[PDB]
RNA sequence: UAGUGGCGAGCGAACGGGGAUUAGCCCUUAAGCUAUUUUAGCGGAACGCUCUGGAAAGUGCGGCCAUAGUGGGUGAUAGCCCCGUACGCGAAAGGAUCUUUGAAGUGAAAUCAAGUAGGACGGAGCACGAGAAACUUUGUCUGAACAUGGGGGGACCAUCCUCCAAGGCUAAAUACUACUGACUGACCGAUAGUGAACCAGUACCGUGAGGGAAAGGCGAAAAGAACCCCGGAGAGGGGAGUGAAAUAGACCUGAAACCGUAUGCGUACAAGCAGUGGGAGCCUACUUGUUAGGUGACUGCGUACCUUUUGUAUAAUGGGUCAGCGACUUAUAUUCAGUGGCAAGCUUAACCGUAUAGGGUAGGCGUAGCGAAAGCGAGUCUUAAUAGGGCGU
């Protein structure tokens, strides 16, 4: 019955409308105060200003670098060897699974659990204590 | 399960039909639905586009009047609108996944309460709408929504002009009609393709 | 959906304006004047409720004081007499038997009396 | 995406699942006044202060 | 986001992916070509008695139509009383759109490139504020190799890759509405909606450019009041007649402030935010007095409301009263809580679509961090460190 059906309680709210009456609560002000700078229309302080002394962000050194090759780095835990079909973990075969991304060409593995099949990583290297988990349980690893 | 008027029980998927009615989520489905996009064209004018109005009638100070500086004001006569809307859509998102579960849970009390009749297959055979009123004599049923995947010019063109009665198709098939009219009549072939939906 | 509120305004000012019946002159037929002396005269009567209790304290308390100095005592020699004793008799219905009862009065003045206080 | 960031802020504080790193200050252009132990007490890279993040957090725009 | 930026306020790409649309050719100048709809129409189905009423579409009681049942309007609420609503026919004659077609342009249809590339000061455009400043531009001054050459790959140089500059032509996806026509509305309903429902860019205000209002409603139908009496031979009334109704009479309803006329009770020796607590008497009703209503002699306490402020009865602000309108909204991004879906995974944006369904997983957030970086990874950075310590599990 469309006569019958409502949420649950507390999924709604109602929306205080400031600047009616004096039972409600918001009357006459809506929460503002009194005179000021944020008590009127746009009373908008600049994010950061902090009234004249020198601000954190005009204080403290530059210190950044960005590469420029981390751009086409990415990485594959060795949880999701097991979301690829075929066994066969090459460059293009994590492209169509949508495991990793495009664009991407250097790829690693590192330990995150167990990879719960055999599979031929080839292209991609994997660390030291990821290789020493598939060589174990049943993959072989060549490029 | 099921019962066919004229024989032999379906015995459909229990993922499906018989589920838990939770109508939270079926109150927000027809929600969204029922405010899919209205017409809305509401168009009311600001302080900036009234005719005119653009210079101070009576000079700041010295005239004992109080300040003012346009004739088309809101405190003023036809002066404009100060939170004038102009159009704007109404479109929730609900999603795929909680879109089904709605549709799955209002098609549980459904079976619970008796109102779905399923019927073996449901064929007029001229476009005709005086053939269909004999034809809906026969289960007993007066305001139905049909649900069936074979709508067919003969099916459509008849209850074109009935006053209660309407005939859709299974995807057509929307959230307030299956809570709207009554009682819904369904054919073995509409309660095979819930199964490719909703599972 | 444009509401216009001429309706819903006006069973609040009949509202007001059937409680400042009565009234002189503009406080009883323009609004802007009414809402105050209606105001005013709730106020004026929740201060009156405390009162009115006190206005008749004082008045029972100067009605056993006059007639219990008829037959040779005060009123404060008196409520002392009667807690000597126990005897547990309000101030409101002292002030009826000394007015109507009157030999009833006498009858617990010379108790009081016989108490010795 | 109708939300800039300032682009000082995002040159002086990178950030990590720890928190803020920034930069110590005053260690430049004059340097043979001040004893190591200030000089090499000013050359890591700390992490940010309780007071500062939600200053900070709404100069980059993560509010 | 990389960059750029008194490195301040800020401004902001590309590469790469996903879609819509699906043609390429060459010389204005060596030696050129540049068959349907539309303005007019026509047919268009199905109802009868009975009540109340001024008047039936309504109460009753039955039947019929349907590819047309939420339209309009008829003396009140009509699928069947009236006009219309789903399909076809078109059209003397014009128009336009696709075609054949006619010329010519629409133009299918050949090269190539000298004051040209580059250079030097001075400026612009490139996201790019002389900056290690590439590249395109052109105001002044100059100047090449002949496609065994050439110019590009963000100062510069060698090696590799990739394209032919100094001559032209091009549909589609796209932007817009003064003008039409259908339709539709969680749009307005005469202080709203156009400035303008009314003879409105009018009246009026200005030497001019320019500014710019106020103004809807009798009844189903004028049946819009023959005739009589007072009046200036008038204005206005009193009848009489029409009508369902003239306190519907030239106009539906008809409120508040404001002004009156009657009836009751109180006030001419009494001092003030004009009320409140007690309270005599009188009046009119009801069983006749608490059955109720209206006045209020007398008397106790009592220096209005709002705003600003350490405080206002304040000789501080504001308000002549009434009736209408008159002030925290929307859109796009993002954070925290409440309640929901699926869950080591959750979700799609454009766009397709028999179009609120379905497809579309490009992209985003997560499942692992530390470091300025390369890099290494449940650890990593600093360090001669394997010691300590920071951050993380």
């Amino acid at each position: 019955q469309l006569n019958d059906l409502r949420s649950a309680p507390g999924a709604r709210r109602e929306k205080h409308r400031p600047g009616r009456g004096i039972g409600s609560g918001l009357g006459k002000t809506g929460g503002r105060g009194h005179k000021g700078l944020t008590s009127r229309s746009g009373g908008k302080v600049a994010p950061g200003f902090e009234g004249g002394q020198q601000p954190l962000h005009r204080r403290l050194p530059k210190f950044g670098f960005v590469s420029l090759k981390a751009m086409d780095r990415a990485e594959v835990r060795t949880s999701e060897l097991a979301k690829v079909e075929g066994d066969v973990v090459s460059l293009q075969t994590l492209k169509d699974a949508n495991l990793i991304n495009q664009h991407v060409q250097r790829v690693k593995v590192m330990l995150s659990g167990e990879v719960g099949r055999a599979v031929t990583l080839k292209g991609i290297a994997a660390t030291k204590g990821a290789r020493a988990a598939i060589e174990a349980a049943g993959g072989k690893f060549e490029d | 399960q099921l019962n066919v008027n004229g024989a032999q029980a379906i015995e459909v998927s229990e993922r499906t039909f018989g589920g838990e009615f939770n109508e939270t989520l079926v109150h927000q489905a027809v929600v969204a639905y029922m405010a899919g996009g209205r017409q809305g064209s509401k168009a009311q004018k600001t302080r900036s586009e009234v005719s005119g109005g653009g210079k101070k009638p009576w000079r700041q100070k010295g005239t004992g009047r109080a300040r003012a500086g346009t004739i088309r004001s809101p405190i003023w006569r036809g002066g404009g609108t100060t939170f004038a809307a102009k159009p704007r859509s109404h479109e929730q998102k609900l999603n795929k996944k909680m879109y089904r579960a709605a549709l799955r849970s209002i098609l549980a009390e459904l079976v619970r309460l008796d109102r779905l009749v399923v019927v073996a297959d449901f064929a007029v055979d001229a476009p005709k709408t005086k053939g269909l009123v004999a034809k809906l004599d026969t289960l007993g049923l007066k305001d139905v929504l049909i649900v069936t995947d074979g709508v067919d010019e003969n099916l459509y063109l008849a209850a074109r002009n009935l006053a209660h009665v309407d005939v859709r198709d299974v995807q057509g098939s929307d959230p307030v009609s299956l809570i709207a009219y009554d009682k819904v009549l369904v054919t073995v072939s509409a309660v095979k393709k819930f199964e490719e939906l909703l599972g | 959906a444009r509401v216009k509120r001429g309706v819903i305004a006006r069973r609040r000012h009949k509202k007001i304006l059937k409680l400042a019946k009565g009234y002189y002159g503009a406080r009883s037929r323009v609004f802007r004047v009414a809402k105050q002396a209606v105001i005013k005269a709730g106020q004026y009567a929740y201060r009156d409720r405390r009162q009115r209790k006190r206005q008749f304290r004082a008045l029972w308390i100067a009605r056993i004081n006059a007639g219990a100095r008829q037959n040779g005592l005060s009123y404060s020699r008196l409520i002392a007499g009667l807690k000597k004793a126990a005897i547990e008799i309000d101030r409101k219905v002292l002030a009826d038997l000394a007015v109507n009862e009157k030999a009833a009065f006498t009858a617990i003045v010379e108790k009081a009396k016989a108490s010795l206080a | 995406p109708k939300m800039k960031t300032k682009s000082g802020a995002a040159k002086r504080f990178k950030k990590t699942a720890g928190g803020l790193k920034h930069k110590h200050a005053f260690k430049s252009h004059i340097l043979t006044k001040m004893t190591t132990k200030r000089k090499r007490q000013l050359r890591g890279t700390s992490m940010l202060n309780k007071s500062d993040v939600a200053r900070v957090e709404r100069s980059l725009r993560l509010r």
